[PDB]
RNA sequence: GCUAAACCUAGCCCCAAACCCACUCCACCUUACUACCAGACAACCUUAGCCAAACCAUUUACCCAAAUAAAGUAUAGGCGAUA
């Protein structure tokens, strides 16, 4: 008699059933005793809203703008326009060694770092 | 060790072939048991 | 529809895709051979022909193994080859009487054994037939490195090979470190089975085990991009000063 | 968007609209249209061409092409091959007699040589520049390709910024400058947040 | 007396006897949801 | 039309690839 | 009978009846009496004597062996110091 | 009910294209051109039927010989029950015995 | 006159050929599709029977990897059925 079809959500059950699932939101703390939930500052998400006073971007584009050719960004664009200068400046004056790859931005472990690119540790 | 031999003979398998075992091939009769020597 | 190959040839169809492509080849080959064990349960007729009693005409014989059942528990163990017996009898030895089911089973017995070459006693789980091997042998190491894969039935005592081949392989001084002469003595009687130390790594590993060993070897961490595009900018700007 | 059924059929009305969904229903399982293929480097018809009418009543007579649907090789041709439907009907009033184009199949029309007005078979060759155009086959002349309005009803030289849309400086203006930083760190110094607390490691599996 | 109400409803006797986590604890379980699977059921389990 | 050539018996020995696990274990032996 | 075998999808033969029967190639088959060896001691030697006989099957139980024995018993077999070589053919046989 | 009221499309056949013009050429293969190939040879289709004819029961017993290890699962298992059902209809069931 | 009738496609079957298939984000072995806490539980083990023998009790074909042939022969079997 039961629906197997329909989604199983927090409205079926009993009552412990109900209370125990959830729709998805992610928890800020944890229930101490008594149960009394205690609200983890750092775990609630903050958003960062920068300031727009003074902002020359609206959110549609004029039609008076000339087409150009989608050219994705990869990780060899991305090396030549921003590393390939820095090491290049120091062939030229003969310093240039690999102990110093860290001065050019290379990060030999994204341990110690606020924000991980592997393991990502960050939101969007 | 327990040695035992089929009651009903296999049929030839030929060279480079496994033989056929039909269900009958397992009845076995005691031969002898290494540990009575 | 119809596969395009048998049924049968998928597992060695595996074999030659994925990680186990990478296996070597020495430990792929003794996967392949499939050697005939040594009758234990059934006496060998010992003559491709014999003369039927009855016609008196010169016919084909075959030995045809008695189907054998190991325990799991036979892996902890030496027994010889030995293994259950599953199989029907009849009542009385009569066929005209009912087809009963009988299982053989073989004795077990818990003995002691000292290897010279690995310097340990284990307690092993053993048969009497495992220790006239043995005796035959002259020694436990011998019969380890003597018998085949198909021969000894345990995966212990193909872990117990893999112990004693590295051995001999390294010249591992591990051996009564504080006895250089008493070491090199057992080295020297049993040189006969030395192999490349290549290979002995690989000897008595089940499948699972070799793609997990391969896998370790070949898991390793992805260079970063970073040090490949130095490397192609650094050649490239040398090449560039030649041609000026 | 919509998930047309496998053999939806394509008429005269666009999928999705009102007239269609009556015509189409989600349960129609309708005979599929055998319909010639032709690639899309093959087809040669677009909106604003002119082309002569071979078959039907107005044969030989030239149009603009008005409408192209390329599931059914369909050319609609303005106020030619027209039947006469009543539109606006109501109970009491019986309506307006309107003139209504029928599609054309690519065969049924032939596109014209601009130089001499008559019908010709073209081939689809390279210039010197490297530009794909249609060429006449018998003539050897350049066919340009006809200028038709943008589907979205956007004239770009008719059109005047609103009060949300970026200018073309603003908007084409790179102020980006490539650096080994996320977005997340860039916007941390931009806005002067400090977080002194590392982030523990976690175990991953 | 009177027949044919020998269901009656419990989410928690359900899902403890025809669950997912109830199907996979055991090998034929396991075979079952691997024939629904075959078969193309939209409800594998409970 | 114009018939298609004879189907001929093709000259020369056929031996078969002995890497391949579909070619026929009787056609790799030295009797073949 | 196994009219279609499971494994050939030829017909089988009936080995009983070879064991049994000798057929000449003419198509008669040859039998001996039945109880020709049980209790002698109370049988007369006349009655013994038929008992030794070696008989033939008419055509109904001719027939029916023909059907539980194969092709391969009906060829024409040259044996050598055949004993029944003779009796493979008919002589001066009319209708 | 039960029959059309309007006429079938009417059936056009190419009596002459390029399968029937050819139909029966290289059928004398083998006495025409010194043997080397049987006419047999010419036969295309199954593996177990070139060159083959026979009941029910023996294409069935064919087929599972020759392809039976290449055959489905599902397709394999109605084979062996096809064999099972014919060797009894064949040797237990008819008329003459 | 109604009720109805009529249709030619959707696709499918048998072969050949060729060795298929998994992951945008997020969720999913606990009550699956449930962000976030002390495991150490872990796989192997003869198919039987209907049925045939006009009962039934020994026995009763079941791809095991080359088409054909040897051959339904040798042989096995309540020397029966049949294999
Ligand atoms: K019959
Ligand atoms: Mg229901
Ligand atoms: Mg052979
Ligand atoms: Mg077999
Ligand atoms: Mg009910
Ligand atoms: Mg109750
Ligand atoms: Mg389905
Ligand atoms: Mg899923
Ligand atoms: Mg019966
Ligand atoms: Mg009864
Ligand atoms: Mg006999
Ligand atoms: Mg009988």
């Amino acid at each position: 008699g039961a629906d197997r079809m329909s989604k199983w959500t927090s409205k079926r059950g009993p009552r412990s059933f109900r209370g125990r699932k959830g729709r998805g939101a992610k928890g800020i703390g944890f229930l101490t005793s008594g149960w009394r939930f205690v609200q983890i500052k750092e775990m609630v998400p903050e958003f960062v809203v920068p300031d727009l006073t003074g902002f020359k971007l609206k959110p549609y584009v004029s039609y008076l703008a000339p087409e150009s050719e989608e050219t994705p960004l990869t990780a060899a664009q991305l090396f030549s326009e921003a590393v390939a200068p820095a090491i290049e400046k120091d062939f030229k004056d003969g310093t240039f060694d690999p102990d110093n790859l860290e001065k050019y931005g290379f990060e030999p472990t994204q341990e110690g770092k606020l924000f991980q690119l592997y393991p990502r540790n960050f939101l969007r | 060790t327990v040695i035992v031999e089929r009651w009903w003979k296999v049929p030839l398998a030929g060279e480079g072939r496994k033989p056929r075992l039909h269900r009958r091939h397992r009845v076995y009769k005691l031969v002898e048991d290494t540990k009575h020597r | 529809p119809l596969h395009k190959y048998p049924v049968w040839l998928w597992k060695r169809l595996q074999l030659r895709e994925g990680i186990c492509s990478r296996l070597p080849g020495h430990y792929l080959r003794s996967l392949e051979e499939e050697r005939t064990p040594t009758p234990v349960h059934y006496r060998p007729h010992g003559a491709k022909f014999k003369i039927n009693p009855k016609n008196g005409q010169r016919e084909r014989v075959e030995d045809v193994p008695i189907p054998i059942y190991f325990p799991p528990e036979s892996q902890r163990g030496l027994w010889g080859g030995e293994g259950w017996i599953l199989g029907q009898i009849y009542a009385n030895n009569d066929k005209l009487s009912k087809r009963l089911k009988k299982v053989w089973k073989p004795q077990l017995f818990e003995r002691e054994f000292y290897s010279e070459i690995l310097d340990k006693k284990f307690t092993v789980t053993v048969t009497m037939r495992t220790l006239d091997l043995i005796d035959e042998a002259y020694g436990l190491d011998f019969y380890i490195l003597k018998t085949p894969k198909e021969d000894l039935c345990s995966k212990f005592g193909m872990d117990l090979k893999r112990g004693m081949l590295l051995r001999l392989a390294r010249q591992d001084p591990q051996l009564h470190p504080e006895d250089p002469e008493r070491r090199a003595a057992i080295y020297d009687k049993y040189k006969e089975f030395a192999i490349p130390e290549e290979e002995a790594e690989w000897v008595g590993l089940t499948l699972e085990e070799a793609i997990e060993k391969q896998r370790l070897l070949e898991e390793k961490d992805p260079v970063p991009l970073f040090k490949i595009y130095v490397a192609e900018l650094i050649q490239q700007l040398q090449q560039q000063a030649l041609s000026e | 968007k919509v998930t047309l059924p496998p053999h939806y059929r394509y008429g005269m009305s666009p999928p999705g609209s009102v007239a269609d969904k009556r015509k189409n229903p989600p349960w129609i399982r309708r005979r599929p249209v055998v319909v010639e293929p032709i690639s899309d480097e093959d087809w040669y018809l677009f909106c604003g061409d002119t082309v002569e009418i071979l078959e039907g009543k107005d044969a030989g007579k030239q149009g603009k092409v008005v409408q192209v649907i390329r599931q059914r090789n369909w050319v609609v041709v303005g106020g030619l091959n027209t039947h006469y439907r009543y539109i606006g009907k109501t109970m009491d009033y019986r309506g307006t007699m309107i003139p209504s184009e029928a599609p054309l199949l690519h065969r049924q029309v032939k596109l014209v040589d601009p130089m001499d007005r008559k019908p010709t078979e073209i081939e689809w060759r390279f210039t010197e520049a490297g530009e794909r155009v249609r060429v006449s086959t018998r003539s050897g002349r350049i066919i340009p390709k006809p200028e038709f309005p943008r589907a979205d009803g956007i004239v770009p030289e008719t059109w005047i910024d609103g009060p949300k849309d970026t200018s073309v400086e603003d908007a084409l203006e790179r102020t980006y400058v490539p650096c080994l930083k996320t977005l997340q760190e860039e916007v941390m110094e931009a806005m002067g947040i400090k977080e002194t607390r590392k982030y523990k490691k976690v175990y991953w599996y | 007396k009177a027949r044919g109400n020998e269901y009656q409803p419990s989410n928690i006797k359900r899902k403890n006897k025809h669950g997912w986590v109830r199907r996979l604890s055991t090998p034929a379980g396991v075979q079952v949801i691997l024939r629904r699977m075959l078969k193309g059921r939209k409800s594998l389990s409970h | 039309y114009r018939a298609r050539p004879p189907p001929r018996r093709r000259p020369g020995p056929r031996w078969p690839d002995p890497e391949d696990l579909l070619t026929p274990r009787w056609q790799l032996g030295p009797r073949y | 009978l196994t009219y279609f075998s499971a494994r050939k999808g030829k017909r089988k033969t009936v080995k009983a009846v070879i064991d049994r029967f000798l057929r000449l190639h003419c198509g008669l088959w040859v039998r001996r009496k039945a109880g020709y060896k049980k209790k002698l001691w109370k049988k007369t030697p006349a009655r013994k004597k038929r008992l030794r006989e070696f008989v033939f099957c008419n055509k109904t139980q001719s027939k029916l062996l023909d059907k539980m024995t194969t092709s391969f018993w009906k060829r024409r077999n040259w044996y050598v110091d055949d004993p029944y070589q003779k009796y493979h053919d008919r002589t001066n046989l009319k209708v | 009910i039960g029959i059309r009221l309007t006429l079938p499309p009417p059936k056009v056949v190419d009596r002459w294209n390029e399968k029937r013009a050819m139909f029966g050429v290289y059928d004398n293969i083998g006495i025409l051109g010194n043997f080397e190939k049987h006419p047999k040879e010419l036969i295309r289709g199954p593996i177990w039927l070139r060159g083959w004819k026979g009941n029910e029961l023996q294409r069935c017993i064919r087929k599972r010989k020759m392809v039976g290890s290449r055959m489905f699962a599902d397709d394999l298992h109605n084979l062996n029950k096809r064999i099972r059902y014919l060797y009894k209809h064949f040797n237990r069931h008819g008329k003459f015995r």
